[PDB]
């Protein structure tokens, strides 16, 4: 087991049960993380919105440093950390088959660009803002699929898939020498919609002579139709790194796995103008 | 082995068909079998309505599985001489390409169509003969895969060697048939098929002539492509309505005014439409010279006058005639063109406007509005009737008149 | 029973339907339903559809979707969610029925499907996510392309080759492939060949569907999907019509869809108001001034203009097209050309229609080259083949077509565009595809040259067969008028102030005050004019259309201004037919008439010089005056 | 959607055909008749509308449809004649074709000692159909014969209409009380616009005093088909409250509702919507709503007081 994975979920857990934002309107000890949960349940949705400005005020931001440096390890104990708070509180939302929660940080400190990115970031939280030039449209992924075998006939669940369609190598009942038939059960397999967006550089960054470099942003959760091309948006997520399926020297490719995207163009008509007297100093 | 018993019956009785169907007191089957001797041609026309009258039961077996009647005929034409092709002539109902479903799999089906192209020649292999590389065994493998195009699972019992010397193989060619346009609704595109020939019937067909072909309607693997094995290519009441209306001195002009009744008027344009569509004499000089009887009619004036009313009228009226553009038809449109199969690597022709359309009107709109390439290839099929086409090594004429 | 039938006691609702105990008794109520069922005038409605089934040798048995929800739950609610399971037990509940009446009928097919139609939840190809899998959901749109009938598989049978056995049936599915390993007589891992005798094929056709002109929200780019036809399902959709894909949203996995970087598998195609909204168009059109209220209505944000509104109007209903006799095919679509000088809302026009009606391609000069308005013959980067890609005058069949700039297009694309306006048909015959597609559509195009001492065919670049094709000609002169300045700056501001249930109240009032008839009931009172009503031309003076095209012709001569062929004469009938459809009448009686003739007139008359303006006004005062 | 032809010569053989034909198609399509040239000189009288109300001449139902309904004669203090002397001809001309059609439908059922009852007192009264320079109405009497060529159209089960034309023809239609005497073997059908404003209707009326099988003892063929016919005023107590009485217009409506609503989610309770408690609530509804006609026995259905907000 790992010692440092179960120490950041368990510091997770209390941060969204023990945060909490002093209203200035009303004075009111109000939770805002504990309020976005209920409200998560009558338009029943799957994407949580966690601002990383609040976990460094926490412990002396001991939690939001182990995040944004190692974000790939800690991936599945933040989301295994998340299923918890939420079957306290309302366990309606697990019941569509469990259904798949992400986390969606927003309000990021550093902001790279496309030309900072080096193989040292590959695993770390970091923000790339540029402008979205070429976009797919909205196909499905296979993220937890179900291999039922046809001689000792076991469903085997919760099989994870990097990238590449894997099947699993023995059957759970021992009385069986199975290492290749193996089919896919699409009742029992979770789906998650996918999308990928060709991204730029910015337009207001014209520097000398240099080629334009695109980068290839994948979006998971509900991030999907969230980047219109030709409007500049501030992505987030992390560095992964996708091999060469064709080729199976194995050629690989940058990639970065986003799971929130914010428009700067886009951001009542009473209300755009206490947003910016706000946002300043 | 209930087979080889019933194997037996259905052979027996093919040669006792023979040998008693007579027609007025005379042997058609028995004279034609003694003729093809001297002549040495492998061949025999059976006409498939002369097997209803003799045996219900016959009939009744070969259109169901054709695919084992077809090979046990062929072994009792053989014994009669002493391999003969089998061709079957059906005069029953011609079957459209379009309603050719799921239910004639494997069933003797009647079709009529032009064929558009012709491939070459391949050789199929009959009679394989295999050699062991260490024991040097050496076997006979007959094949018997009538049902199949290309080589689907050779049986190879792999440390054997095929012997190309002492190995039998017969002619095969592929063909493309394609539907009659009359029958084509209107805001759809004909479509087409796929043939193989096999003997004498290879190189029979020209790419542009309209025949009767029955063959069997089958499936392959290359979802799966469709395909059909050729087998044999091929009132007095209206007759007496057609002789008394041209005995009419006013036929010429009730067929003037009959044309495209929408024009008011241009009794002189109207006039030429019926002299069009009926055409001249194709008289064949014994020296070897064509001469054109085919009458072209050039249209000008100022828009307006319904000139594309009037070349619709002559694509409805006339059987086969194939309505076009100017600039929307090129050198692969008009013309025939040379495309390259990339499955089989293979080049195969395929038939354009005036190439489809042998023997009807061709109706060209805006025709002064065309390309300079494709003013050539027009000038030399109004004069001499023919298009010769010298391109990725293919030398062909196919006949164009039109 | 029906009570412990809604208790389900599985995991899945998949699971519940294949158990033995649960679909004995589903179909058993489903056999009850087909036999026991009355409509409200005391008939059997699917008592009828059995008989007339076996009578024209069909395999398509539709059932009403709201007729089963009013009835039973328990096999309404489980279609939804479980389509698979549930329509294969029904399609052996059918085939029970009609053995009931028709026992001879098990020789001709063997499977009965079932069409499933009118569905209560509508949904677009943009509104489809992951919630909506494994579910029969009713998409509706326009088929673009399609492709051949291939032979799909079902029972495939496999030969072995080690002791020539038949191996079978296998259920060959549209995911994956069979993949036999061991056999059932020698126990060899040889190949297998596949029986071109024992097998039983089907129909198989994927059809490309896009969403709808009229639905797309502007400023975005319209979806795609892929559509799957079985069984007799092929050959029905059309490139160029709007069908209902009323089947299951499933999805496919694909080895380069996850290396470079949703098929709806349909059961049932319908091809395309209520009776309260049927009920109003005849009270609206009763009044006498019904043509004056559509003309104020068209493009309410466009103040003045009210001889370019009568173009625009005519234009969106069109004539009533005939055969004659199998020879010709008389257009009905009228073309207006909108010339003047930029600045008076030109390209503001176009826009509108674009919103208003049912099918609108807007298309422009410049961007779209010779495939832009045609077809073309594209070759496709997947299958390696020649395919079929239409253009702006392909999609827009029996609608209107909107070209902005014709000024600025090529030789190549003038010349094209002509060949349609004629004849309807636009024949392209390359890369060995000779096709004859048609273009049945109102070409409303917008040019810019305006000097008025200079004749039409000098200030616009364009020729004279492009110009006579075209039925009316809108001239626009800007000209100085302090009385027009001061009603149309008010108009602008007027529009830019205006620019819960309290507030959204308020909005929706002070809209339909400034088109002051609504613009959502003048919608379909164009598409309810062009599908059902067709005006004729019974009972109208054939000596006063005669009389008008005399005095034209002989004052374009002695004058010299444009040259009236026969094309203009027949532009006043398809202005009257649309007038009569304005009115919901089926006969063009006088008044129409002398509206159809003014409209020609100025049309043609403000299309000249000065002097001829001034000359011609006064000739064929007559005629304009009406009695 | 068979439309099957065959001459009334013949029949005077010809009568299992019919009775196998009312039940899909329903409706007859007869042809030549004894009147032929005498037809067309009916629209001379028909040009009349000068008569009042009590239930004779044209019925100025507010508007530009009307009934020109012309009542019997041996009826008494029930008679309002004017100028259509072609229209009493006709009444004798084709009271035959009433008794004809009865040998050749209702003479195969039992027997024929029941129809010469019902066609006896010559009670019925035509209705002449006009239009000025339309709703979905159920015919009256139990026979309908009227001389037109479209109009008529379907409400061939695919809920379509249907506009034959078939000049020199007779189309005949079923009402709703003869559906009942066959136990349920008739279907009726509606109208539709068309341009052709100008139909001569005709439809048979049973006596006043007659038995109507066993289930219409309580309920005799006069206080049945006088329901649908007077909610076109007196008395005008009982024609409102009979057109409040039509409650499929609001309780249809409710069958959908919950189907519509839990197809979405897929209410008090939380386990969706189950098939056992689906069928109780449609049963508990036509329930509750019966006890208030009950108990209100001029209701038109009101709305209830939405709930309003606070402040």
């Amino acid at each position: 087991d790992d010692v440092t994975g179960e120490k950041v979920r368990e510091a997770f857990e209390q941060f969204l049960e023990d945060f909490s934002v002093q209203s200035t309107d009303t004075g009111e000890v109000e939770k805002v993380y504990r309020a976005q949960i209920e409200f998560m349940k009558i338009y029943d949705l799957n994407t949580i919105y966690i601002d990383y400005q609040h976990l460094s005020m926490r412990e002396n931001g001991a939690l939001a440093m182990a995040i944004s440096e190692q974000y790939y390890r800690f991936l599945p104990f933040l989301q295994k950390g998340l299923r918890r708070v939420v079957r306290k509180y309302a366990p309606e939302l697990l019941n569509t088959t469990e259904r798949v929660f992400q986390i969606s940080f927003f309000n990021l400190p550093t902001v790279h660009r496309i030309r900072d990115i080096r193989s040292e970031k590959i695993g770390s939280l970091l923000s790339i803002s540029g402008t979205v030039t070429r976009t797919s449209e909205v196909r499905p992924e296979l993220y937890k699929a179900s291999f039922t075998c046809d001689m000792c006939r076991a469903i085997v669940d919760n099989v994870e898939q990097s990238f590449k369609y894997t099947e699993p190598t023995f059957c759970p009942n021992p009385s069986c020498e199975n290492r290749a038939f193996w089919t896919l059960n699409v009742t029992r397999s979770r789906f998650l919609d996918w999308q990928k967006v060709r991204i730029q550089e910015n337009a207001n960054e014209i520097p000398t002579g240099s080629m334009p470099r695109t980068l290839d942003v994948i979006l998971r959760g509900d991030s999907v139709e969230r980047a219109k091309p030709g409007d500049r948006c501030k992505f987030t997520g992390v560095e992964i790194v996708v091999p060469d399926v064709t080729q199976l020297d194995l050629t690989y490719k940058i990639s970065f796995l986003a799971c929130h995207v914010i428009s700067i163009g886009s951001n009542d008509n009473e209300r755009d103008q206490e947003v910016f007297l706000n946002s300043l100093s | 082995s209930p087979n080889d018993d019933d194997n037996t019956e259905i052979i027996k009785s093919f040669k006792n068909f023979i040998l008693e169907f007579r027609l007025d007191s005379q042997f058609i089957y028995r004279d034609q079998l003694r003729n093809n001797i001297l002549v040495k041609n492998y061949s025999l026309t059976v006409n498939m309505e002369h097997l209803i009258g003799y045996n219900e039961d016959i009939y009744k077996k070969l259109s169901d599985e054709p695919s084992d009647i077809i090979p046990l005929f062929e072994t009792a034409i053989t014994q009669v001489a002493k391999t003969f092709q089998l061709i079957l002539n059906s005069n029953a109902n011609q079957i459209p390409l379009r309603d050719l479903d799921s239910e004639h799999v494997s069933k003797i089906v009647r079709l009529s169509g032009i064929i558009i192209s012709t491939s070459v020649l391949s050789s199929r292999a009959t009679y394989l003969s295999i050699m062991c590389r260490n024991c040097r065994h050496t076997t006979s493998i007959t094949i018997n895969n009538f049902n199949s195009i290309t080589g689907n699972t050779v049986s190879l019992p792999d440390p054997y060697i095929i012997i190309h010397e002492s190995s039998k193989f017969i002619d095969q060619q592929f063909l493309k048939l394609q539907e009659i346009p009359e029958l084509v609704p209107v805001g759809e595109m004909p479509r087409n098929l796929t043939m193989t020939c096999d003997r004498y019937l290879t190189n029979k067909v020209i790419p542009g002539t309209r025949v009767t072909i029955v063959g069997i309607y089958s499936i392959y693997n290359s979802i799966r492509t469709p395909y059909i094995k050729i087998l044999g290519i091929q009132t007095e009441e209206e007759e007496e309505e057609f002789l008394q209306l041209s005995r009419n001195p006013k036929l010429y002009e009730i067929l003037t005014n009959s044309i495209a009744p929408s024009i008011f008027g241009n009794e002189d344009i109207k006039k030429a439409i019926v002299c069009l569509l009926m055409g001249g004499s194709k008289k064949i000089l014994p020296d070897g010279m064509r001469l054109r009887g085919d009458i072209n009619v050039l249209l000008l004036g100022d828009p307006g006058t319904a000139k594309s009313q009037l070349l619709k009228f002559v694509e409805k009226v006339s059987p086969i005639a194939v309505y076009t553009s100017g600039k929307g038809s090129s050198a692969a449109g008009l013309t025939a063109s040379v495309q390259r199969d990339p499955m089989t690597r293979e080049f195969y022709l395929e038939g354009g406007a005036m190439v489809l359309a042998d023997g009807g009107v061709v109706c060209i709109d805006e025709f002064d509005k065309m390309r300079d390439e494709d003013r050539v290839a027009i000038h030399e099929a109004m004069e001499q009737q023919t298009i010769s086409i010298a391109k990725a090594g293919i030398t062909t004429v196919l006949n164009s008149r039109t | 029973t029906l009570e412990s039938l809604s208790n389900v006691k599985a995991n899945s609702y998949s699971e519940w339907i294949t158990q033995p105990n649960v679909s004995r008794t589903i179909a058993r109520e489903l056999k009850s339903f087909l036999l026991e069922y009355t409509d409200e005038t005391g008939r059997s409605v699917y008592g009828a559809r059995i008989r007339t089934l076996g009578e024209m040798n069909s395999e398509s048995l539709e059932v009403n979707y709201r007729h089963l929800a009013e009835s039973k739950a328990i096999l309404a609610l489980f279609l939804a969610k479980c389509p698979e399971e549930m329509l294969k037990i029904f399609d052996l509940v059918a085939m029970e029925a009609t053995e009931l009446h028709y026992p001879d009928y098990a020789r001709i097919h063997s499977e009965i499907h079932v069409r499933i139609s009118d569905f209560p939840t509508i949904y677009s190809l943009r509104e489809l996510r992951e919630s909506n899998l494994s579910s029969l959901v009713r998409v509706t749109g326009v088929v673009t392309r399609r492709t051949g009938v291939f032979p799909q598989l079902k029972y495939v049978k496999f030969n072995c080759l080690k002791c020539g056995s038949i191996l079978g049936p296998f259920f060959q599915d549209s995911n994956e492939e069979i993949r036999i390993s061991f056999c059932t007589n020698c126990k060899s891992k040889g190949p297998f060949r596949v029986n071109g005798e024992k097998t039983v094929y089907r129909n198989y056709q994927r059809v490309t569907l896009q969403e709808a002109p009229g639905t797309v929200p502007p400023g975005r780019l319209p979806r795609h999907r892929e559509v799957i036809l079985l069984a007799d399902l092929v050959d029905v959709s059309k490139p160029g019509e709007e069908v209902e894909v009323t089947g299951i949203y499933k999805n496919n996995y694909d080895g380069n869809l996850n290396a470079k970087n949703t098929i709806i598998e349909a059961n049932s195609i319908k091809r395309r108001w209520t009776e309260e909204e049927e009920r109003e168009f005849r009270k609206i059109s009763r009044d006498r001034g019904i043509i004056d209220k559509i003309i104020s209505s068209m493009a309410p944000s466009i103040y003045g203009h009210r001889d370019i509104k009568t173009a625009v109007a005519c234009s969106l209903f069109g004539g009533v097209p005939k055969n004659v006799n199998g020879k010709h095919s008389i257009r009905g679509d009228i073309n207006v050309l909108l010339l003047g000088d930029p600045g008076t809302a030109k390209s503001q026009i176009l826009k509108y229609v674009e919103k208003t009606a049912h099918r609108a391609v807007f298309a422009t000069g410049q961007g779209a080259s010779a495939v832009g308005l045609t077809a073309s013959v594209r070759k496709d980067p997947i299958t390696k083949e020649w395919t079929l890609e239409g253009g702006a005058l392909v999609l827009a069949d029996k609608g209107v077509c909107l070209i902005d700039e014709f000024d600025k297009m090529n030789d190549q694309d003038r010349t094209s565009i002509h060949e349609a306006m004629e004849q309807q048909s636009i024949s392209i015959s390359k890369a060995g595809i000779v096709t004859t597609l048609q273009a049945r559509c109102s070409i409303i195009a917008a040019a810019n040259p305006y000097n008025s001492t200079l004749p039409l065919a000098q200030n616009v670049s364009l020729t004279e067969p492009i110009l006579s094709r075209f039925d009316i000609l809108c001239v626009v002169r800007d000209l100085v008028d302090e009385e027009a300045d001061e009603r149309l700056a008010t108009f602008v501001v007027d529009s830019h102030v205006r620019s819960q249930l309290n507030a959204r109240q308020r909005r929706l009032q002070r809209q339909r005050k400034k088109e002051e008839i609504p613009q959502e009931l003048l919608m379909k009172y164009i598409h309810y004019a062009r599908t059902k009503i067709y005006p004729k031309l019974h009972q109208m003076d054939m000596d006063k259309v005669s009389r008008v095209y005399a005095d034209l012709r002989r004052e374009s001569i002695s004058t010299g201004s444009f040259p009236i062929t026969v094309r203009h004469l027949e532009s006043i009938l398809r202005i009257a037919e649309s007038f009569a459809k304005m009115r919901l009448s089926e006969f063009v009686s006088s008044y129409d008439l002398d509206r159809a003739i003014k409209v020609v007139v100025d049309s043609f008359v403000d299309a000249q010089k000065v002097s001829v303006r001034r000359q011609l006004r006064r000739s064929f005062a007559i005629y304009t005056l009406g009695h | 959607l068979r439309v099957p032809v065959i001459d009334l010569n013949r029949v005077s053989q010809l009568l299992p055909v019919v009775r196998a034909i009312l039940l899909q198609h329903d409706t007859f399509l007869l042809k030549n008749y004894a009147n032929k040239a005498v037809l067309d000189a009916l629209l001379a009288g028909l040009t009349t509308k000068d008569l009042p109300d009590t239930s004779q001449g044209f019925d100025a139902n507010f508007v530009w449809l009307e009934q020109y309904i012309f009542d019997t004669d041996p009826q008494l203090r029930f008679d309002r004649k004017c100028r259509n002397e072609s229209l009493c001809s006709i009444y004798s001309r084709l009271f035959k074709l009433g008794l004809f059609f009865a040998q050749l439908c209702v003479k195969s059922v039992v027997s024929s000692a029941e129809l010469q009852d019902c066609i006896s007192t010559s009670h019925y009264a035509t209705k002449l159909t006009r239009y000025f320079n339309y709703v979905t109405f159920l015919p009256t009497g139990v026979l309908t014969i009227f001389p037109c060529a479209k109009a008529i159209r379907y409400k061939t089960t695919d809920n379509s209409w249907v506009s034959i034309d078939e000049p020199d023809c007779l189309l005949f239609h079923t009402g709703t009380l003869l559906a009942r005497w066959s136990q349920g073997m008739h279907t009726t059908s509606p109208l539709q616009i068309d341009p052709r404003a100008n139909i001569v209707s005709l439809t048979i009326w049973p006596p006043l005093t007659t038995p109507i099988s066993s289930k219409g003892e309580g309920t005799i063929a006069n206080h049945l088909l006088e329901q649908q016919i007077k909610a076109f005023y007196y008395p005008r107590e009982l024609s409102i409250l009979r057109l409040q009485d039509a409650m499929k217009f609001v309780k249809e409506l409710f069958t959908v509702c919950e189907t519509v609503l839990s197809l979405n989610a897929l209410l008090p309770k939380r386990d969706n919507l189950t098939t056992l408690t689906n069928k109780s609530r449609t049963l508990a509804f036509v329930e509750r709503a019966e006890s208030w006609y009950q108990q209100v026995i001029s209701s038109n259905s009101k709305t209830v007081l939405s709930s309003k907000v606070q402040t």
